[PDB]
């Protein structure tokens, strides 16, 4: 009957690892290079979109960052389409959360639920995982800023300063080396594209090719603001750090 | 178990709620305490049809409680009463609604304020200095409507109380056999047990 | 690959071939049934010494007047325990009075081989039920995860079964005490088990219809083995 | 009908009485209205007679199953809690069960009312049925914790008489139980017509009635 | 739930010595209105039973579909079908009872009452009734609805007790079934003058009579009845 | 019983010059009992108003569901729902409750963004669409506010004119209404921004 | 629904699936559990292939159960969280219907058999994950401490380590533990427990986790710096 | 509207012997004011030495019946041939009809029978299943003109000894086979004469440990 | 070989591996023997035990009061589907007051096998059954194979070395079917007949078991000391 053809997408190795989760993270090592950096006074997201055309309409284009809430962001590394599935059911959890509490979702509370939907397709189903690597940046009034990561295991953990997608072994080692505990986000800003600059497969870093956003409490006072850089946002910043 | 009165004073929440249970024509109890601890600093009476009120009531704990493990942290009053009154909008469509009515008597310890919320078996949830359920209300809020501060402290939240239940035992031809009072505030919640 | 249900050309079932395979490496559970009552005894067989060897239960109670061993994958069982437990109970509720040991054991063999593609394989555990009844009185059985159970004068299942069951061939006979059935339970034990036989990685029980099922304590066991040791010694 | 139970410092009275009806029609004059849920647990029986044996039939089921799984005995709140949550899956269709479940445990000794509604109220003294006013007036009056066992025993058995004599649907005979930490100890059936002059003679009470 | 619209009135039937007796006139009432004439409430199952039905006719049509249905259900695979393995009157009874008792406890009644009438193998006579509660019961002579009331105790003059059905011969019996479908046609405002009469005996089968007629009717003493009282022209 | 007359309550909306304005009393209660004079019935969803009348608990339900629906809309469109868009969104969802509906009497009212053109719309209790030029009322003196919006409405009002007129057909509508009073607010909605006035009125 | 039998006997009797999760847990940072005359300890392994790591949020590898019971593991993070959302669940539901809280040994069981549940249900795969459920009854001073494993057997320890190289601390703990004499002190006990993370662990940093439960719902983390004092403690010792 | 319900009349009697127990009732089936059967069985034989008989509404009588026979069937099947006692019997018939709580067997049950020391045995049910042991009950149509007979005849109620005038009861004394199917037949006819439903015939079944007797009376037929 | 792995699968030369698989285990079942003549139905089985502790297996099944079976196989299976013919029998009984013919619960028994054979996820049935009965056309003997044929026999045996039977009662033939009126003559040639069956091993009184059902004869089965007058 049908069997035969079935890949057994949630098996186990004899070595105790989970074949389709190990190569969903290989999928994702392809992927254009995401960075999250967390700061005192806020949070700075930053993503390569990978080659481009001169023809792509960048203004209207999101590949990389997208909005959960107005407190909560994420940038995507793997299969976009994947990314908007969990994107909008990430959406709808901050909306069931608000109108049953009527207060804003915490941070670790969505990220919980969609690393939970991931490890659910790990376990059960027979289906193959969503092969997508998620960086959340968000603010809450019990932790404050926050920076998470999660991959298709359904695993998450919290950051300082992380990065997903191709070349995460040498943009993990610069940010370890620059990253300080006191840095506020303007250093922030640098440190990430400095990052993406020496970590980049392409020629150059220009702005059509990066999404770019940050989290501030730069909002006029007690409150927070998402800010989703417009292409000659992005180029004027390149300018004032001096990468181009 | 139909008396459930709450005043929201200075730094504290004070409830009162009445001691009988009657079946048919016969006073079974007059010592129960209708009311459950949601967290630490929350408490929750009520008041409506029999079996449905404590159902209910322990239906909330148990949530709240969960709530509690799962984030080790605990909801705030606003929270908490939004949640329970989205259980009684949901129940007032089913099949068989719960008819209970609620008050949610909590100390905020972010905000350090005391918080009333009343809340039907309909759904209906407001936020009062003082408030209470069924006709309860009839007989007390003109003596609250004058007495009452916002600077007030406990003790004269307790004796403004007092003279409620005094009220209330004179023009009502119920005898509810007494109150237990509780009071709500930053070290958690107590029962007055003289009264 | 190939069916969970699957016949082998010689006209078995593979998966419960296979989980008897399993039981050959559980610990050792031996019972004897005895006109004044049957025996059972199982191998603890604890991994470590920091494991409180008092917390490892391979023996359990179904009813008052029904007890039960197992050997092999014995997480297994406590499904089957737990269905064992009900049907005794329900049938009480149903009948007012107690169920057949032989009725309780066909309940439970009929989970067996309700599996397929349910639960996805056959278990991995066999049980010794042993009880009383009025109508057929003391009785043990055999359950397999086949569905077959039979009844036996004495059993042994687990790792040293066929070493254990040829020791009972020989010693058992229909005028046996209990104490005598005790004994022998801890004599073949203590032949087939690696370490060496006390009251800490050997346990044992019975079933009377007097005081229906009992599971013995370490310091009741523990007398009864130092019986053991100077009977052998007596010759 | 007429069934009560009370704590007191030696463990739990349970008394009932022994009639059934159909309208004016004594249809028994000796129905078991306390059911020996287990050898430490009693429940009494009013309302409706098939939901009472039923349920607390099958309570004893689940306290027997709860004993095999945890390997002690069930607490009385506990019990209590069982039956009041299978009466909430009925909960508007029609049942109809007010019962005392009593019993002794960890706690000492334990008295819970259980009803249809869910209700489910712990105690020292509880009436159900046509005749529980009357036995409440026996009670209140006469109740001490201070009392003994075989003071108690009386009081409960006077209640009921009082009930038996005044309520039309209440009478037959009266039935005792006394329940220790050892478990519940039987304290007979005792017909209510002799137990009346029996009464009326050693008391003095009932002065209005010829005898 | 449901209620009658087409509607059968009485089936009466009885015991003789070698076999039974039933009949039923051939009316549909609608209400009052006699609207249909033609209507066959007898049906044979076989050669050894006939089911008498009356009430609602839309169900006993449903009914006699099932009857059809369950003759060509008992020939599949059965090479005794016209022997050792036909049908039964107990057998076709015990399921038009099982039918009727369970529709009346999904409350959903067929609206009937029914009696079946046949010889079994061993040559017994059987007789017996059900109806839209699941209600049945035997007796030597049985009657539906108007019948009950008027026919049974004329045909219990003839058969009041078991023992008094070996002393009855089929001429008498078809004679006093006769006279009671004449009595019914004085006195039930919902009968009409056809009806059929089917005969199964141990001996001679079943012998099926259609178009039979009321005769032999008194009616010439109404010319001397006048008014209704004093009234004397 | 009547579940639309239970808690009490009005509210009222108008068109102006460049402008809109939408206005509720305060009032909520259990039938003869007063419970709350702070219970404002006029919501808003970015630059959209809405004004819901009825079953105090169905107020607050569609409230959280339409802010619920307006912040997925806004995530997914990248921009600010219209009113005319958001008037569709309230008759679909009252719809979809075709045989259990909400017991209310909703208002929407606003200026769209990119036309200027002010937009207010009325709807019964399971959708229907009154999309009026002058105004729309709703609420238990509904009656009374046709009467009072029918005489001292005129078109075209700036908006301070528009406030003493929307004020006045409120205050005298809901001192006719047993159910309705407690306090009164008031909105008015220009193109880039929205003034909030509370009234003083009679407190019985 | 996806029905397919994914755990299955092999000739030899095995069940491959179930043996290849407690690879998984092979893998998973070490976990160990102590238990004295009136505590029990948990010490947790933290790889220190991981910083610029924020330690306020990232999930921490003991969890409460309930009030009176804690939980830590070895093996898949995300395979964990599942278990620990359903303990928590029945935690609560047993208060709910029983009116006492869970036992240790109770709440021990039910995760043991969602555990096995897990090797003979279509369509699902084994837990990769190994527990270490500890705490205290109930008005009670005993300590308790369990293990749990994807197979889904149970059973009770005086002192238990899971996860990578739990092969060279159980050696530690089986000649360091006395039963006669068990860690008679909340400081002893903790010692003792870090003392065998030591054995593992690397450097005595950011990578030794310790939660003390005590009698009557008395949980508390310790944190790097008292930590800290008892790696000091030890090799000061250890230089002689 | 429909009415699942009717009422086919009849009455039974179960008396509990010391060695023995009968289960009688009339063979009268009626609706209204119409006779159905002057014979229509009513006490039904149902194996393993037990006697049945659900007394009411005679569509759900049967069903009944028809299905605790069932039962005893696959009682024989499931447990290896054992003898349902009386007891376990009863238990079982009151799981048949608290099945149907909420839509009942609109019938008086009785059943009879030994129990397994060898006592006579009655018991009696009501259409939801609450039941009991007991030494007598009528039911049915005429029960409440027969049960204050019995409660005279067979307990000695309000009877004392003479020339003690009400100090001394009169003993209890056991009642042999002939002196119960005396007090049963002197019963049916005296409610025969008094109940329109009852009348036509008596049929006795007698149980003892050789097995299931019958007997048959005439009853008068007006 | 490559067609073996499920029973949905035919092989090129249109067989059926699973289900010869499945009658591969009814011959490694222990004999059984069915016979009859006009009056009665016999069935004779030889049980086997595990070993000198252990009870010996039962092989003969009740039905109803005028049928039942033995089996040789798969134990289970055999529970499995006298379970459903205990439901059909009874069936007929509630429903139609009607005993149910041994005929038409063969065609109840081949169909039910046959479902197993067509379908994916599901396996053949295990065992064979030899069902003897008294109806309306008096004693009848059919034997099951859960292949789902069903063949209508005046004597049969299946199991290991039931060939042996088999002949013995192909010679017998004219004489046992005469044998009309005497259960025990009858019950002779059946247990003459299972003796051809045997080796090394004889009938004990703990190894055999008979049943018989007739004319004036419920089905009832003889285990025990109840068989000693044949041994
Ligand atoms: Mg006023
Ligand atoms: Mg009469």
């Amino acid at each position: 009957g049908s069997r035969r053809y079935d890949s057994r997408t949630t098996i186990f190795s004899p070595e105790g690892r989970l074949y389709q989760v190990e190569y969903a993270l290989e999928s994702i090592s392809h992927a254009g290079t995401a960075i999250g950096i967390m700061a005192s006074d806020g949070i700075v997201l930053a993503a390569e979109r990978k080659v481009t055309s001169t023809l792509l309409e960048q203004d209207t284009s999101t590949e990389k960052l997208y909005k959960l809430n107005d407190k909560i962001a994420v940038a995507v590394a793997g299969l976009t389409a994947d990314a908007e599935i969990l994107i909008n059911t990430a959406r709808i959890h901050a909306q069931n959360y608000l109108k049953t509490y009527n207060e804003d979702i915490p941070v670790e509370i969505l990220v919980r639920r969609l690393s939970d939907i991931k490890q659910g397709y790990t376990q059960h189903g027979g289906l193959r995982p969503f092969g997508v690597s998620f960086i959340y940046a968000g603010y809450d009034d019990r932790y404050g800023y926050q920076l998470y990561t999660s991959n298709p295991s359904g695993n998450y953990t919290g950051w300082k300063a992380i990065s997903v997608g191709a070349n995460t072994s040498a943009a993990q080692t610069l940010l370890q080396m620059d990253y300080k505990d006191d840095m506020k986000v303007d250093d922030a800003i640098e440190l990430a594209l400095k990052t993406l600059s020496k970590t980049t497969d392409s020629s150059a870093l220009t702005y059509d090719r990066l999404e770019f956003a940050t989290i501030r409490k730069g909002a006029n006072d007690g409150e927070v603001y998402q800010k989703i850089f417009k292409p000659q946002e992005i180029k004027d910043i390149l300018v004032k750090t001096g990468i181009t | 178990m139909d008396i459930i009165l709450g005043i929201r004073v200075q730094d504290s929440v004070i409830l009162a709620s009445s001691k009988a249970v009657t079946r048919g024509i016969s006073v079974l109890k007059d010592s129960d305490d209708k009311t459950r601890q949601l967290s630490p600093h929350t408490l929750m009476s009520f008041a409506g049809e029999a079996g449905d009120t404590v159902q209910f009531a322990e239906y909330i704990q148990a949530n709240i409680q969960l709530y509690s493990i799962r984030e080790d942290y605990e909801l705030s009053p606003q929270a908490v009463s939004s949640f329970v009154r989205q259980e009684l909008a949901k129940s007032i469509r089913s099949r068989r609604p719960y008819q209970v009515n609620v008050l949610i008597g909590g100390y905020d310890k972010k905000k350090n304020k005391p918080e009333l919320y009343q809340i039907d078996y309909l759904g209906t949830k407001v936020e009062l200095p003082y408030g209470a359920h069924g006709y309860s209300g009839f007989y007390t809020f003109s003596l609250l409507d004058h007495h009452y501060r916002p600077d007030m402290t406990t003790e004269e939240g307790l004796d403004l109380l007092k003279l409620c239940v005094q009220e209330l035992e004179k023009r009502m031809p119920m005898d509810f056999k007494g109150v237990i009072v509780k009071i709500v505030d930053k070290d958690g919640i107590r029962q007055v047990d003289d009264f | 690959d190939r069916g969970v249900s699957t016949f082998s050309p010689e006209g078995r079932l593979f998966q419960v071939e296979y989980s008897l395979e399993a039981i050959k490496l559980g610990s050792t559970a031996i019972g004897i049934a005895t006109k004044e009552g049957v025996v059972l005894g199982v191998e603890k067989r604890a991994t470590s010494p920091l494991l409180e060897s008092d917390s490892i239960e391979k023996i359990v109670e179904i009813d008052r007047h029904i007890g039960c061993a197992m050997s092999g994958l014995t997480a297994d069982a406590r499904s089957m325990i737990e269905h064992a437990r009900t049907a005794a109970v329900t049938h009480n509720l149903y009948y007012d009075e107690d169920i057949n040991v032989e009725s309780l054991t066909q309940s439970v063999c009929d989970l067996a081989l309700r599996f397929g593609e349910l639960m996805s394989r056959p278990f991995g555990v066999a049980l010794l039920i042993a009880g009383h009844d009025a109508d057929d009185g003391y009785q043990l059985f055999h359950a397999e995860p086949s569905g077959t159970f039979y009844r036996y004068n004495a059993k042994a299942i687990g790792s040293g079964s066929e070493g254990a069951q040829a020791e009972l061939l020989n010693e058992w006979h229909s005028s046996l005490t209990l104490k005598e059935a005790e004994l022998l339970v801890l004599k073949i034990l203590k032949q087939v088990m690696e370490e060496k036989l006390d009251e800490n990685n050997a346990q044992l029980s019975c079933i009377t219809k007097q005081d229906g099922f009992k599971i013995y304590d370490n310091e009741k066991t523990a007398e009864l083995i130092k019986e053991l040791k100077e009977k052998e010694a007596a010759e | 009908t007429t069934t009560l139970a009370f704590k007191f410092q030696h463990g739990v009275i349970a008394a009932v009485d022994s009639r059934a009806s159909a309208g004016s029609y004594i249809s028994a004059l000796r129905v078991n209205k306390v059911i020996e849920i287990n050898p430490y647990l009693l429940g009494t029986m009013s309302g409706c007679a098939a939901d009472c044996q039923y349920w607390e039939t099958l309570l004893a089921k689940e306290c027997r199953l709860y004993y095999l799984r945890n390997g002690e005995r069930i607490s009385v709140s506990a019990a209590s809690k069982l039956l009041s949550n299978m009466m909430c899956q009925y909960r508007g269709m029609g049942l109809s069960m007010g019962s005392m479940i009593c019993g002794w445990d960890k706690k000492g000794p334990g008295l819970y009312y259980v009803d249809e509604h869910g209700t489910r109220l712990s105690g020292n003294m509880f009436s159900t049925g046509s005749g529980n006013t009357y036995a409440y007036g026996v009670l209140d009056s006469n109740y001490k914790w201070d009392l003994s066992v075989e003071d108690a025993l009386y009081l409960g058995k006077r209640s009921i008489l009082a009930a038996a004599h005044r309520d039309a649907y209440s009478g037959g005979s009266v039935n005792l139980y006394h329940v220790t930490e050892d478990g519940w100890i039987y304290h007979g059936n005792h017909d209510v017509g002799e137990l009346f002059w029996k009464v009326k003679e050693e008391e003095g009470s009932f002065n209005n009635v010829i005898g | 739930t449901q209620q009658p619209i087409v509607t059968g009135t009485s089936v009466i039937s009885m015991k003789y010595d070698n076999g039974v007796i039933i009949a039923a006139d051939n009316l549909g009432s609608y209400g009052s209105l006699l609207r249909f004439n033609g209507v066959e409430r007898l049906i044979p199952v076989g050669d050894n039973t006939v089911v008498g039905i009356s009430g609602d006719i839309s169900d006993m049509q449903h009914i006699e579909r099932l009857l059809k249905d369950l003759v060509t259900e008992n020939a599949y695979d059965n090479p005794l079908a016209d022997a050792e393995e036909a049908l039964e009157p107990s057998y076709i009874f015990e399921y038009l009872a099982t039918v009727m008792y369970q529709r009346r406890s999904k409350m959903n009644p067929l609206w009937n009452a029914i009696i079946v009438a046949g010889v079994q193998s061993n040559g017994d006579q059987f007789l017996r009734y059900v109806n839209l509660l699941g209600v049945t019961y035997s007796s030597p002579t049985l009657a539906t609805g108007f019948g009950a009331h008027m026919a049974n105790p004329l045909l219990r003059k003839v058969v009041d007790r078991e023992s008094d059905i070996p002393k009855t011969t089929v001429q008498v019996a078809e004679e006093a079934i006769v006279n009671a479908m004449r009595v019914l046609y004085y006195r039930d405002a919902r009968s009409s003058r056809n009806f059929s009469l089917a005969i199964i005996d141990k001996n001679t089968g079943l012998t099926f009579k259609k178009n039979l007629q009321v005769e032999n009717m008194k009616w010439d003493f109404a010319k001397d009845i006048k008014g209704y009282g004093t009234q004397k022209i | 019983s009547d579940p639309s007359s239970i808690n009490g309550g009005i509210v009222v909306a108008m068109t102006g010059k460049d402008c809109v304005a939408i206005a509720c009393d305060l009032r909520l209660g259990s039938q003869s009992l007063g419970v709350s004079n702070k219970f404002e019935k006029i919501f808003h969803y970015g630059h959209v108003f809405l004004g819901i009348t009825g079953l105090a608990t169905d107020v607050t339900t569609l409230n959280e569901m339409f802010r619920y629906k307006t912040n997925l809309y806004k995530l997914k469109e990248e921009r600010a729902i219209e009113p005319e868009t958001f008037t569709q969104l309230v008759s679909s969802s009252l719809y979809e409750r075709r045989f259990g509906p909400y017991f209310v009497g909703p208002v929407v009212a606003g200026i769209n963004s990119k036309s200027g053109k002010p937009f207010i719309a009325g709807f019964d209790l399971i959708g229907c669409i009154d999309e009026a030029k002058d105004f729309i009322v709703s609420g238990t003196a509904s009656d009374q506010l046709f009467g009072m919006c029918e005489s001292l409405y005129e078109p075209n009002l700036e908006p301070e004119d528009l406030f003493e007129t929307i004020s006045q057909a409120l205050l005298n509508a809901a001192d006719r209404d047993a159910l309705s009073g407690w306090g009164a607010v008031v909105y008015i909605i220009k193109k880039d921004e929205v003034v909030k006035r509370y009234l003083k009125m009679r407190q019985d | 629904g996806y029905d397919r039998a994914l755990s299955i006997f092999s000739p030899d009797g095995h069940i491959f699936q179930v043996e290849y999760a407690l690879e998984a847990v092979k893998r998973g940072t070490c976990a160990v559990g102590v238990k004295g005359k009136n505590c029990v300890v948990l010490g947790c392994e933290r790889r220190s292939t991981l910083k610029l790591q924020d330690t306020r949020i990232t999930p921490s590898k003991v969890s409460k159960i309930d009030s009176h019971v804690v939980l830590s593991f070895s093996g898949l993070n995300a395979d964990s969280r599942i278990l620990i959302e359903k303990a928590r669940v029945e935690a609560q539901s047993h208060r709910l219907t029983l009116e006492d809280p869970v036992t240790v040994e109770y709440l021990t069981r039910y995760v043991a058999g969602v555990q096995q549940r897990y090797t003979q249900s279509g369509g699902v795969r084994p837990f990769g994950v190994s527990t270490l459920i500890a705490g205290f009854d109930p008005r009670d001073d005993e300590p308790k401490l369990y293990q749990t494993e994807p197979s889904g057997i149970y059973s009770s320890w005086s002192a238990q380590t899971i996860g990578r190289n739990s092969k060279t601390v159980r050696e530690f703990l089986e000649k360091n533990y006395d039963r006669k004499e068990p860690p008679a002190t909340v400081e002893e006990c903790v010692k003792l427990t870090v003392r065998s993370l030591l054995e593992v662990v690397q450097t005595g940093a950011k990578n030794i986790e310790i939660t003390v439960v005590k009698p009557d719902s008395d949980i508390v983390a310790l944190s790097s710096e008292e930590i800290n004092q008892y790696v000091t403690q030890i090799e000061q010792e250890k230089q002689e | 509207q429909f009415n699942p319900y009717g009422d086919n009349g009849g009455t039974i009697l179960g008396i509990a012997g010391e060695d023995f127990a009968v289960l009688a009732g009339d063979t009268r089936n009626i609706t209204d004011y119409s006779i159905n059967s002057r014979y229509e069985p009513k006490v039904f034989d149902c194996g393993d030495n037990i006697v049945m008989s659900a007394n009411g509404f005679a569509a759900d009588g049967d069903a009944l019946v028809k299905r605790f026979k069932n039962s005893v069937k696959w009682y024989h099947f499931d447990h290896n041939d054992k003898k349902l006692s009386i007891n376990s019997a009863a238990r079982n018939i009151q799981h048949l009809l608290y099945g149907k709580r909420f839509f009942p067997y609109y019938v008086h049950t009785i059943i009879a029978g030994l129990d397994e020391d060898g006592k006579g045995a009655v018991y009696s049910f009501d259409p939801v299943g609450s039941y009991e042991r007991e030494q007598c009950r009528a039911g049915g149509a005429a029960a409440s003109l027969i049960m204050p007979f019995l409660d005279n005849q067979v307990n000695f109620k309000n009877q004392y000894e003479p020339g003690t005038n009400g100090k001394v009861k009169k003993p209890l004394k056991y009642l042999s086979v002939e002196e119960v199917i005396k007090l049963v037949r002197d019963s049916f006819t005296s409610a025969t004469e008094r109940h329109i439903q009852v009348g036509d015939g008596l049929e006795i079944l007698i149980v003892t440990k050789d097995g299931v007797r019958k007997e048959f009376y005439e009853l008068k037929r007006d | 070989n490559n067609y073996d792995g499920d029973t949905v699968t035919f092989s090129p030369t249109g067989r059926l591996f699973q289900v010869e698989y499945a009658l591969e285990a009814i011959k490694q079942g222990s004999v059984t023997v069915g016979l009859r003549s006009n009056t009665h139905a016999v069935l004779v089985a030889l049980k086997r035990n595990a070993d000198e502790l252990s009870s010996y297996q039962k092989k003969i099944i009740k039905c109803d009061e005028h049928m039942g079976l033995s089996l040789a196989g798969l134990a289970p299976d055999a529970r499995v589907l006298s379970n459903y013919l205990r439901q059909q029998c009874n069936y007929s009984s509630l429903v139609f007051n009607r005993k149910l013919a041994v005929e038409r619960a063969g065609h109840l028994l081949c169909d039910k096998a046959q479902k197993n054979t067509q379908s994916y996820g599901g396996r053949p049935y295990g065992v064979g059954l030899l069902i003897i009965g008294y109806d309306k056309s008096g004693a009848h003997l059919l034997e099951f194979q859960p292949s789902g044929n069903v063949t209508e026999l005046y004597g049969t045996a299946i199991g290991a070395r039931s060939q042996g039977a088999k002949t013995y009662l192909e010679r017998t033939l004219d004489t046992f079917i005469k044998i009309d009126g005497n259960p025990d003559e009858l019950i002779k040639a059946g247990v003459e007949a299972i003796s051809q069956s045997l080796r090394d091993e004889s009938l004990t009184v703990d190894n055999l078991s008979i049943a018989i059902v007739g004319k004036d004869t419920p089905f009832t089965i003889y285990d025990g000391e109840a068989v000693a007058k044949y041994i």
